[PDB]
């Protein structure tokens, strides 16, 4: 039973779960995430300036 | 030009120590502040003995700046923010409140 519980207890989906997610909204060092360039990404990041 | 009694001035002062308040300051780049923020002055410590500090413009955001904000659209009253340089809340010593 132990072992069954143990397999079934997995839970990582994905952490992230689109934009809105706590790891998204306070920025971590040990996870690194970033856009390419200037592009039409960080035109709409700085535009909802939050 | 000759006289003109108004009001609705009401100067407020905030603590930042709280997360309702955040403690940004100004930024070198875009207009020195936040798209979506107030003005917010505080008195500096240049040195330790002289108590002379300038008044450096702040961005102040945070939950308390957005029910000032409501207050501001709601009731049409013009303010401009403050921080206390001794305490934050202070207490009745000697009959003298602080912060």
């Amino acid at each position: 039973a132990n072992l069954a519980a143990f397999l079934v207890l997995d839970r990582p989906e994905e952490r992230i779960t689109g934009i809105n997610d706590p790891r998204l909204r306070n920025p971590s060092d040990k996870f690194i995430y970033a856009t390419v360039k200037q592009s039409s990404v960080d035109i709409y990041f700085r535009r909802q300036v939050e | 030009s000759d006289c003109e009694p108004d009001d609705n001035h009401l100067s407020i002062v905030t603590l930042e120590e709280a997360p309702f308040v955040i403690v940004e300051d100004i930024d070198p780049l875009t207009e020195t502040c936040v798209r979506n923020t107030v003005p917010c002055r505080k008195f500096v410590k240049i040195n330790n003995s002289t108590n002379e500090g300038m008044n450096v413009k702040k961005c102040c955001k945070g939950f308390c700046i957005d029910i000032l904000k409501k207050l501001s659209r709601t009731v049409k009253f013009t303010y401009d923010l403050y921080l206390v340089t001794n305490g934050k809340h202070g207490k009745k010593v000697n009959n003298v409140w602080n912060g």
